């Protein structure tokens, strides 16, 4: 009876820490698990927004040209309206 | 900064309670004025949410 | 590549002649089909045509990027925001040409027009849109300059108080962040006091108290010390008789956090002022100081009463001054006996 | 007790950890009705300010440990005093904001 | 009577109350009778829940009256004895105490009485009161509106925790100064005094305070209430400094795990995550955590005493899994504002990261699958930052790409070979017999005889337990495979880019799958392939193809809700496994079909083999989705007595899912 009245002080302390740790492991893993699936459906909805704007297989090719980045060697300074875009921009000034 | 949106509900619900109480009272100039004050408060809390 | 300029100018022609079919949302591809049009037509995302063309010169030739965005004067999105106001706000935020595009304040607080004053009869909504996007980019000096340019007067002080707050106690060195923000704040204060401007009074009073605290710290850093006493006795951020501790211990709860974060170093400065006046008294040898000795005994007691009044005050503030600031105060009074 | 130092009695039981709610409420009444007693020579605005300072001071200490700051009793008693004395309706609201 | 007698004792201390021993005897006997009247309630006839609720409330008030007298050693002793009864009655009656409101008030008053009294006497009462609060909060979903004086309860608990965690810190530092204790392994004697209290116990005030702080954090939806208390108390720095020593020493296991549980709960909110990061979390875990899984190089006896304990048992691998789950959760919430700290952490834990990607190849135990899923989880949060990760760790990112590849091969071959999965579980659920030596051959028979008795049956519960373990292991392998396929996708250019963008570089992106169409073997050195990806889709289709077979109407069981939700989450997981697999298959197929070194013969082979098996797979997908996947359009098509329009239509049909359109478009493009 003294062992049993020691044991029921053990079950009256021990057990709710497992119910608490089962709550952390469950409410952390379920939050990783459902985030990972909520992250997904917008991939499907973005495929719909892309493919329903191009249609069935009717526009693609970006056209083939050279890449550029934050690298390399560019001495020419910077103004970037060329002779033709400056002539056009001047005609838009003469419009506005 | 997060509490404020939990609290503006409780303010509107409590102001609705006090306006039900006030509108049961005998409609003296004080009860009329305070019914105006609490509806003037309501009509600011309706922008704090 | 070599043809984008013609494709834009043909689209501008088709747009003003109202031939161009427009795609009904910002995010769409450059071409689209729409859920109501005949299947052998298409629509153009006219905004996305321009924002993929102006972006060749948005950072170099922004004067004329603004001309291409002026075709969006009539245009709107699904929220009802105007696409000229949007694209010009995005343009100014990366081109940084604030003075030229949006105009400037000159030293009297008149507004000098920019290039944008060709395209609207009021620039204030656009200048506040750019000031708000600058504020959301942490560009708080530029947002404050733009809020004065629009005369959204409270929002200028709501940024200047935050900019001055971690800077008030710093040493006023040439070209420093203190000396820049000090002369910017004084330039705003002179405009406001000359034009009769006053704001939300908690922001307005914080702005002047941070300015006068810069005079307290600079007249302390100059070594002119007795001047910094002659300032802090007027500012009343601290008690100097024990009779006034409760007055300050209440008033601290009504000061703004820009003032609260400065108070520990204002206490260390005020205590070093007292501790230096104490050293000046005990140094003024009775071989030459032709006063009645009681007019030294006087102030060997006054400066202890003031020093203990600042320690009782520090022990009654419900905000964390540091263990170092509090130990420095006690160490100074242990050295003031 | 032999001198009725209620502002010290409250500090003794706060430091001793011991909180009887009946003693604690009694000590806040001994304090509030003494600050109301001894201020009787002054005007209502001055006595509002004195009772504000007294309770805004002691409310820095004991409002960290609610066992020694029975807010609900202090608010009811101060408003029953405002309601009696004809002080302003902003009073106890300001006293608790400034705590 | 045992209520009023305990009030009378609190009303008569300070007098020479002569009958106090007989009063203690009656209170002791009533405690004994009531603990037997819960456990033997059938024999005591104690089956009225109204009488049980009175017995609880009379023990609650009758404890409160004794614990509000902090100067009385007599009332503290009697009150700590009744608090032991209260806690047993609470846990055994946690279905009949049908209101919580009446219990929380007197428990706060009991806590505040227990915080006015001797710490060394009342340790063994602080624990009981925290254990009561945890048990009470666990009975009902509650908010910060529902707990009387919540902000003072969190203060009182955090202040108590700062007694306990400092006393644990210096207890763990004096064990660092007192070198060489012995293993004094015999002393069979009974219950005397003064042998020292280990503060790391599951019943310890420190450990119960951490779990109570967790249950209270799971009630403050914004964190604005708890963050006011942790601006008063330096409790995060104090916890991290004691965690740091505990991890270095392999000491304080219940505290170490309970601290990681509180931190993992805090990392769920933007305010708790920024408070945990701003407290230095990475410094106090990253180097200390190396100790935990490090083996000593002195080799001796493996001890096989790993008998059937719960997976919820506190353990040093569990501390590593929670550390990985915490860095998965901090990086998910803070992103760029915890990205250096996550790169320092993956660089230091690089060996264990590469071990845990591979442990699934050799140790198919559920606790290993639970370590691998958090390891791949942290990697799935980190591979969003591929260019930052490639700049800092350009070795380990390729080594993880390769080992995620072998993990994809291992999980798909195990999930495909359901017999080999049961066989690997059976060959690791039975123990003890060695022999060797080889040879061969021939034959029986017969015969005698006879008799007699007796009869037991084999239990069907054994086959049920094997099959439940098999379904849990298949769910673990499916989570790991799904996180693996999503993490591998970030190491490939998007299908929208490598189709449409023709000046897109291909040197930034590796070949992650070999050009084979062989079904994946469970085989150590067979690199993953397009045959592995085609097998992953067939595995998911077969599992989805069993979940709509188990639909016959069994009746008359009651109590389980969670199986309905697991039958949802397993199906949305099975979709996510197929859909990342199709993204990888299309992106890597375009990565082979563009590349100038890949031979024209086997580019042509690739256009042929995938054009066949994507057509057979899409013929099977288009045979499933015609039944409706779990969705609002399928729910709108489901009516028939009700909900019909035009003639026999309901809502609108024929929303095809975009996966089926994308895989069609890619198959049409390979057929040119």
């Amino acid at each position: 009876i003294q062992g049993f009245l020691k044991n029921e002080k053990d079950n009256a302390l021990l057990s709710a820490i497992e119910e608490s740790r089962k709550r952390t492991f469950g409410m952390a893993e379920e939050y990783h698990r459902e985030s990972m699936l909520v992250e997904w459906e917008q991939v499907k909805q973005r495929i719909l927004h892309t493919l329903l704007a191009s249609g069935e297989d009717a526009l693609d090719f970006t056209q083939e040209s050279e890449p550029s980045y934050i690298s390399d060697v560019g001495p020419p300074g910077r103004s970037s309206l060329d002779n033709i875009e400056m002539a056009y921009a001047r005609q838009i000034y003469i419009y506005n | 900064n997060c509490e404020r949106r939990r609290f503006t509900n409780l303010c509107l619900d409590a102001v609705c309670g006090y306006l039900v109480e006030l509108q049961s009272m005998s409609s003296s100039v004080a009860v009329q004025a305070i019914t105006g004050n609490f509806k003037s408060l309501q009509a600011k809390l309706e922008r704090l949410h | 590549e070599r043809l984008r300029c013609h494709a834009v100018h043909v689209a501008l022609v088709l747009f003003e002649l109202k031939l161009l079919l427009k795609s009904s949302g910002q995010s769409a591809q450059l071409l689209s089909h729409e859920p109501g049009d005949p299947p052998c037509l298409r629509r153009l995302n006219f905004v996305r045509l321009l924002m993929l063309y102006t972006r060749k010169f948005e950072s170099t030739d922004p004067r004329e990027a603004l001309q291409y965005f002026y075709f969006l004067r009539d245009e709107k999105d699904s929220q009802g925001e105007n696409m000229f106001l949007r694209c010009v706000s995005e343009l100014v935020i990366e081109s940084r040409e604030f003075d030229m595009i949006l105009g400037k304040l000159e030293n009297d607080g008149s507004r000098k027009p920019g290039v944008i004053d060709k395209f609207t009869s009021d620039t204030k909504p656009i200048i506040n849109k750019v000031a708000s996007v600058a504020e959301n980019k942490g560009l708080f000096e530029e947002a404050a300059k733009l809020y004065d340019l629009a005369k959204n007067a409270d929002k200028v002080l709501e940024l200047m108080n935050k900019l001055l707050s971690p800077v008030v106690p710093q040493i006023s060195a040439p070209q420093s962040n203190k000396e820049r923000l000090k002369n910017m704040a004084l330039s705003i204060a002179e405009r406001y006091r000359a034009q009769g401007i006053s704001a939300n009074k908690f922001v307005d009073s914080t702005f002047y108290l941070l300015l006068d605290l810069i005079t307290f710290f600079d007249e302390y850093h100059s070594g002119h010390i007795d001047r910094a006493f002659d300032i802090i006795e007027r500012l009343k951020l601290v008690p100097l008789n024990q009779e006034s501790v409760e007055e300050r211990v209440a008033a601290f709860r009504n000061f703004s956090d820009e003032i609260r974060h400065n108070l520990s170093e204002v206490l260390l400065a005020t205590m070093n002022i007292l501790f230096t006046q104490f050293k000046r008294l005990k140094g003024t040898s009775p071989s030459s100081s032709s006063r009645p000795q009681r007019v030294i005994e006087d102030r060997d007691s006054q400066l202890r009463s003031q020093a203990r009044t600042l320690i009782t005050f520090a022990g009654m503030i419900p905000y964390r001054t540091s263990g170092d600031t509090n130990a420095r105060l006690v160490q100074m009074e242990v050295l003031m006996n | 007790d032999p001198f009725k130092l209620a502002e010290c009695k409250l500090a003794i039981i706060h430091c001793a950890g011991y909180s009887d709610p009946i003693l604690v409420q009694t000590l806040w009444q001994d304090i509030i009705e003494k600050e109301l007693s001894d201020s009787v020579t002054l005007s209502s605005s001055d006595r509002m300010h004195a009772l504000s300072l007294k309770i805004v001071l002691l409310g820095k200490i004991y409002a960290g440990t609610p066992r020694f700051f029975p807010l609900d009793f202090i608010v009811q008693f101060l408003e029953q005093q405002v309601c009696t004395l004809n002080w302003d309706v902003g009073f106890v609201i300001q006293t608790m904001n400034e705590i | 009577y045992v209520k009023s007698l305990a009030v009378h004792v609190a009303e008569t201390e300070g007098s020479s109350c002569t009958s106090l021993l007989e009063y203690q005897m009656l209170v002791s006997a009533w405690r004994m009778l009531l603990i037997i009247a819960t456990t033997h309630a059938d024999i005591m006839h104690l089956t009225d829940s109204v009488v049980r609720r009175q017995l609880f409330l009379d023990v609650l008030d009758g404890t409160k009256a004794l614990l509000l007298v902090p100067a009385s050693v007599n009332c503290l002793r009697l009150g700590s004895m009744k608090c032991t009864l209260l806690l047993i009655l609470l846990r055994q009656w946690k279905r009949e105490l049908g209101s919580v409101d009446e219990i929380l008030g007197p428990l706060t008053e009991i806590l505040e009485g227990v915080l006015q009294a001797d710490q060394q006497l009342m340790e063994k009462t602080k624990a009981k009161v925290f254990s009561a609060f945890i048990t009470v909060l666990q009975m009902k979903e509650m908010k910060v509106s529902d707990i009387p004086q919540y902000s003072q309860l969190v203060l009182n608990v955090c202040e108590t925790l700062q007694e306990e965690v400092i006393a644990l810190f210096d207890q763990t530092r004096h064990s660092l100064a007192l070198g060489s204790a012995t293993e004094d392994k015999d002393s069979m004697e009974t219950d005397d005094c003064s042998r020292s209290r280990h503060r790391d116990q599951r019943d310890g005030v420190c450990v119960l305070g951490l779990h109570l702080a967790k249950e209270l954090c799971e009630v403050d939806e914004d964190g604005d209430s708890w963050l006011q208390v942790t601006r008063r108390l330096p409790i995060l720095p104090t916890l991290l400094t004691t965690l740091e020593v505990s991890l270095r020493m392999k000491q304080n296991l219940h505290f170490t795990e309970a601290t990681l549980h509180l931190l993992l709960t805090l990392a769920r909110t933007q305010q708790g995550a920024t408070a945990v990061a701003g407290a230095g979390i990475t410094q106090s875990i990253c180097l200390p955590l190396l100790s935990v899984y490090q083996l000593s190089t002195n080799g001796t006896a493996q001890t096989p005493s790993a008998s059937r304990k719960s997976l919820d048992a506190p353990s040093w691998p569990g501390v590593y899994r929670l550390s990985m789950s915490l860095m998965e959760q901090l990086l998910k919430t803070l992103r760029y504002n915890f990205l250096p700290e996550a790169l320092d952490f993956v660089g230091v834990h690089q060996e264990r990261t590469l071990q845990c990607l591979n442990a699934v190849r050799t140790v198919q135990s559920l606790a290993c699958l639970e370590e691998a899923d958090h390891t791949v989880g942290f990697i799935l949060q980190l591979s969003n930052f591929m260019k930052e990760w490639h700049f800092h760790l350009p070795q380990l990112m390729r080594d993880i790409q390769v080992n995620l590849g072998y993990l994809c091969q291992a999980c798909t071959s195990l999930l495909h070979s359901r017999k080999m999965l049961q066989h690997y579980l059976q060959n690791k659920n039975g123990d003890g017999l060695p022999s060797a030596v080889a040879q061969r051959v021939q034959r029986p028979p017969s015969a005698a005889s006879a008799a007699p008795s007796s009869s037991k049956q084999p239990a069907a519960d054994t086959e049920a337990s094997e099959q439940q373990a098999l379904h849990t292991v298949q769910y673990g392998l499916l989570k790991i495979l799904s996180k693996t396929l999503a993490a591998l996708r970030h190491f490939t250019p998007d299908v929208c880019q490598i189709l449409l963008d023709q000046s897109l570089d291909l040197a930034e992106y590796n070949f992650l799958f070999a050009l084979s169409f062989t079904t994946p073997t469970f085989d150590s050195e067979v690199a993953p392939s397009f045959g592995t990806l085609l097998a992953t889709v067939n595995v998911a289709l077969n599992m989805l193809g069993e979940l709509d077979k188990k639909k016959e109407p069994l009746t008359q069981a009651v109590g389980l809700s969670t199986q309905a939700e697991g039958t949802r989450t397993l199906k949305s997981l099975l979709m996510f496994t197929m859909e990342n697999c199709f993204y990888l298959l299309i992106s890597q197929a375009m990565r082979y079909l563009r590349d100038p070194a890949v031979h024209p013969r086997d580019k042509q082979r690739m256009k042929q083999e995938l054009s066949s098996e994507l057509s057979t797979l899409l013929s099977s997908l288009s045979r499933y989705f015609r039944r409706g996947a779990p969705s609002s359009p399928a729910t709108g098509v489901l009516p028939s007595p009700q909900g019909k329009s035009t003639s026999l239509s309901k809502a609108s049909p024929e929303s095809q899912e975009p996966l089926i359109q994308l895989v069609q478009a890619f198959v049409r493009h390979m057929q040119r």
